[PDB]
RNA sequence: AAACUCCAGUUGACACAAAAUAGACUACGAAAGUGGCUUUAACAUAUCUGAACACACAAUAGCUAAGACCCAAACUGGGAUUAGAUACCCCACUAUGCUUAGCCCUAAACCUCAACAGUUAAAUCAACAAAACUGCUCGCCAGAACACUACGAGCCACAGCUUAAAACUCAAA
């Protein structure tokens, strides 16, 4: 949450998205349901922080290797 | 090669292991004063280690010199002699407040 | 070593002879083996 | 019987106040152990029956005594939030 | 080996005290000893009421009594203290000096216990 | 480091002095850091043993114009 | 953990030394 | 000076008095805290039967001893008897986790008697007899 | 059994002990000491009677020199102690420990094996 | 309620019984087991493994004999509860628990996890519990029940222990 509005502005920024917040499930592995159908996953997902609140492994990072995403972390 | 790498050593920062009061010292079934310190004014009861604070070797010498003066006419048991409670306090242990 | 400091202190050890004389001696003096201990580890001796 | 009288476990009242002596004689037989220990030889505690309250009552100390040092230690961040907002 | 007799007389007077101490270190040295030291603790207040030879004693002196005596030495010289009307109370232990102390290093810290549980998501 | 058993000492005798650190600064000299320069600048001249190295290298921090009070 | 296995060898050992003090 | 719970040894001289006596002449309570009953005894220093008093005698029977009401009452009954015979200050020696354990101690006070100091005797073995076995109830 | 003014393993080497204060040699000997210092002189005495280096106590010749001594002494705490159930387990294993050593010293040394034997006094019995 | 009423309380004298606190310690011993004090003796083995039966041990209960006796306490007796109460609650008392000398030889004798040596990598592992394995050896086990049975043998055991089947029966346990 410190660099929670950092991130986001950086993204504006560079013209690319954020999302800082509590990982919904189903944002990656539902996405047809939670946007439709036609929707565009991200290509490249970049991990500045890859553990959660509890310090556990944030959901994305397994989310994201199921949809054959690669990503970047920290 | 280089020459700023960390070498093997021990630990040079480390502090010296924390002894007990008693540590070095012989304890005496004779020595009613120190063995006073170290019982309940009221019952006579033997403090634990969690309260007198010392080691299980010197917490066990005060045991067995405490029921060896008990027995022997040099320690009461149901109370603490009167003449050693105004003596220096060492356990970990207050009854009024 | 441990026999020669032995060997000095026999003479001091109550004999038969020596027996009346030594009671006398340790009916006028007397020891005392209490001793207390503060919280900082110091042995403080009776003031007596 | 062949102690002497009057100097263990007796407590002097201050300004006639009984309450506080009962009070403070009574906590002090209770931080000895003499209070239980009076209440459980009322009827004999077969040894088996004893080793198995000593290791609830061991168990109980580990498990209270880790609770707590944990309560200590995360009280620290117990504070407000400072990132309201994110 | 080398013994300690704790030993408790009977309040007396000195003259009486002497003539027990003596009549004591010579049953030790019939018995085959080799008295060192006669220390007197001097005399206080028992710390219980001890009776004894049809008595109730609350006062006593206290002597020691550092020798050197064989093993079977000492089971007869405690049924010796056990006759005397004028011995309150006297017992025989090794004594304390010929007991080296092992030095010590301080308290070795503990660290709690690990790995008593399988790491597994009960 | 080789350095670390020279700062141990110098901190039971002395300890950490009136001056604070500043980290932020990258090149910040503590007052054992330069105890310890000196130190090392001494065992080049050749002395072989700790106590005497030890000993003079305080002494030339005090003609510096160090301060360097003792646990006393 | 149950105790049925222990309670059948639980009655036939009564049933049998009730049957020895019998005869 | 300060003041001290402690209770003043005999032997070392000391300055507190209570109607110019020492706290070894003052007479002595003892409470007998039983889980059905709660007997009174006051006697002198010199162990004189001065008062005896106890729930049975004050007109209780089987589970109305067994209560705080009638130690009270049996204080009160103790405290009217030993008033009659000089008695001011006790040493109360309480025998007993029984319910009129304190109760017994405030019908003295409730009967013009000052309690200069709570000791307890309750009989601690050091294991000696083997109590009863424990009951199903 | 050494007489009892034998004078003990370690002091009687050291020089100067001849000539000293016959109470400073009764302190010094076995009269004054435990049981343990009497064995302590019953092995010296059958390792130099028996084996031909004393100084190597870890042969197995020694070995069965040091444990006969101990099979006496039980046998000595077990003639006063007859209901001593502890003491009468030590000595049937210490009689079946040093039957395997003679079985294997007569296996490997057979002369020793009649040394020992006869030194000791042991009869050798094969098992049924 | 019954019981006791030479009863209760204080004080004092006074054990062949049992061993507060310490012990939040985690030790000794083959296990069983062992926690008041002192003293004596004393705690096998310089490869491992190795027995229902050989050899020696083995909680409690119990037998035989002679002693002791505070308390507890199967049986029994009394009181009460209850539809009944050969139980749970109350009282009392005995065998027994103790000692000595012999016997008996059992246990949920279970830390239900054999002994020795070794590893933490790989396929981590049905589940649960106390993570998963390797090497070596001894012992044991092959549906449930009949069966801690019957017979035989052996044993100071004579209502006993150890070893230990089958037939009828079921399609599950
Ligand atoms: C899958 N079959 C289950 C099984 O049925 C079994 C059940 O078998 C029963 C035998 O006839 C009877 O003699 C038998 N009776 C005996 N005294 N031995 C029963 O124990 C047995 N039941 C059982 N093992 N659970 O009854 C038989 C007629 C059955 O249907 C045969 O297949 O057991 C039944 C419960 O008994 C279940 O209801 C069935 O679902
Ligand atoms: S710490 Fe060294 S003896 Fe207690
Ligand atoms: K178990
Ligand atoms: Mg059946
Ligand atoms: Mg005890
Ligand atoms: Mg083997
Ligand atoms: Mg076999
Ligand atoms: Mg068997
Ligand atoms: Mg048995
Ligand atoms: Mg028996
Ligand atoms: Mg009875
Ligand atoms: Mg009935
Ligand atoms: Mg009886
Ligand atoms: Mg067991
Ligand atoms: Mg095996
Ligand atoms: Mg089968
Ligand atoms: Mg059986
Ligand atoms: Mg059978
Ligand atoms: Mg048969």
């Amino acid at each position: 949450r410190q660099f929670s509005y950092l991130i986001e502005n950086m993204a504006r920024d560079c013209g690319e998205y954020a999302h800082t917040r509590y990982f919904r499930g189903g944002m990656l592995t539902n996405a047809r349901l939670l946007f439709g159908p036609t929707v565009r996953l991200p290509d490249l997902i970049i991990f500045l922080h890859t553990l959660n609140n509890i310090f556990e492994p944030h959901v994305a990072v397994r989310d994201a290797a199921k949809m054959n995403i690669p990503t970047v972390g920290i | 090669s280089n020459e700023d790498l960390p070498i093997s050593m021990e630990n040079p920062y480390k502090e010296p292991l924390k002894k007990c009061i008693l540590c070095g010292k012989h304890v005496d079934y004779k020595n009613v004063q120190l063995l006073s310190q170290f019982v309940s004014p009221f019952t006579g009861c033997i403090y634990g280690r969690h309260i007198t604070g010392l080691c299980g070797k010197k917490q066990k010498e005060i045991t067995k010199a405490i029921k060896r003066a008990q027995i022997m006419g040099f320690m009461p048991v149901t109370y603490k002699d009167p003449a050693y409670l105004k003596d220096p306090k060492v356990c970990n242990i207050r009854y009024r407040e | 070593r441990e026999v020669l400091q032995l060997q000095e202190e026999v003479k001091n050890f109550i004999t038969r002879e020596n027996l009346e004389a030594r009671v006398e001696a340790a009916l006028d003096s007397r020891k005392n083996y209490n001793w207390a201990i503060t919280r900082e580890g110091l042995v403080v001796r009776p003031q007596r | 019987a062949k102690h002497l009288k009057f100097i263990a476990r007796t407590v002097m009242v201050q300004e006639g106040n009984v309450e506080s002596a009962y009070r403070t004689l009574n906590r002090i037989l209770t931080m000895d152990g003499l209070i239980e220990d009076i209440k459980h030889r009322r009827y004999y505690e077969k040894p088996c029956r004893r080793r198995q309250r000593e290791s609830y009552e061991r168990c109980r100390r580990i498990y209270n005594m880790e609770m707590a040092r944990k309560i200590n230690f995360l009280m620290r961040k117990n504070r407000a939030d400072p990132w309201q907002g994110c | 080996p080398r013994y300690e007799l704790a030993l408790i007389l009977k309040a007396m007077q000195r003259p009486e005290t002497a003539a027990t101490l003596k009549r004591t270190i010579e049953a030790l040295m019939d018995r085959g000893a080799i008295v060192r030291d006669l220390e007197n603790l001097g005399e206080r207040a028992l710390p219980y009421r001890i009776s004894a030879h049809s008595q109730q004693h609350n006062r006593g002196g206290y002597f020691l009594v550092d020798f050197y005596a064989p093993t079977a030495a000492v089971e007869s010289m405690v049924e010796h203290l056990s006759r005397d009307i004028d011995v309150i109370r006297g017992n025989i232990v090794k004594h304390p000096l010929t007991q080296e102390l092992k030095e010590c290093e301080g308290i070795v810290p503990v660290p709690l216990a690990e790995k008593l549980y399988s790491t597994k998501k009960r | 480091y080789h350095e670390d058993r020279i700062r141990a000492k110098f901190y039971s005798v002395y300890g950490s002095g009136q001056r604070a650190f500043d980290l932020f600064n990258p090149n910040f000299k503590s007052t054992c850091q330069r105890f310890v320069e000196k130190y090392t600048e001494l065992q080049k001249l050749g002395e072989t043993d700790e106590e005497k190295l030890f000993v003079e290298t305080g002494k030339a921090l005090l003609a510096e114009g160090v301060i360097l009070r003792r646990v006393g | 953990k149950n105790v049925l296995k222990i309670r059948r060898r639980k009655m036939n050992h009564h049933k049998y030394r009730k049957l020895v003090k019998k005869t | 000076t300060k003041f001290s719970i402690y209770p003043p040894i005999p032997g070392e001289e000391s300055s507190l008095r209570w109607a110019g006596k020492k706290f070894e002449e003052i007479p002595i309570a003892h409470i007998k805290a039983s889980h059905n009953n709660t007997q009174i005894q006051v006697v002198s220093a010199s162990n004189e039967p001065l008062a005896f008093a106890s729930c049975g005698t004050e007109g209780f029977r089987n589970a109305k001893k067994g209560t705080g009401i009638a130690a009270q009452t049996a204080g009160i009954a103790a405290a009217a008897r030993a008033k009659q015979k000089g008695v001011i200050h006790i040493r109360v020696v309480v025998k007993g986790l029984g319910p009129g354990r304190l109760s017994a101690m405030h019908g003295l006070i409730m009967g013009g008697l000052e309690v200069i100091s709570i000791t307890d005797n309750t009989p601690i073995p050091h294991n000696g007899c083997r109590p009863r076995k424990a009951r199903k109830l | 059994d050494p007489p009892p003014s034998t004078l003990l393993k370690d002091y009687q080497n050291v020089p100067g002990i001849e000539k000293v204060d016959d109470v400073v040699k009764r302190l010094l000997s076995l009269e004054m000491a435990n049981k343990k210092e009497m064995l302590k002189i019953k092995q010296e005495q059958f390792m130099k009677k028996i084996v031909a280096n004393p100084e190597d106590t870890r042969s197995l010749e020694a070995r069965i020199i040091a444990l006969s001594v101990k099979i006496r002494s039980y046998e000595e705490h077990l003639e006063k102690h007859r209901k001593d159930k502890a003491h009468k387990r030590y000595l049937l294993m210490s009689i079946d420990q040093r039957k395997k050593m003679l079985k294997n010293l007569r296996n490997t040394n057979y002369d020793v094996f009649e040394k020992i034997c006869w030194g000791l006094g042991i009869e050798y019995t094969f098992p049924p």
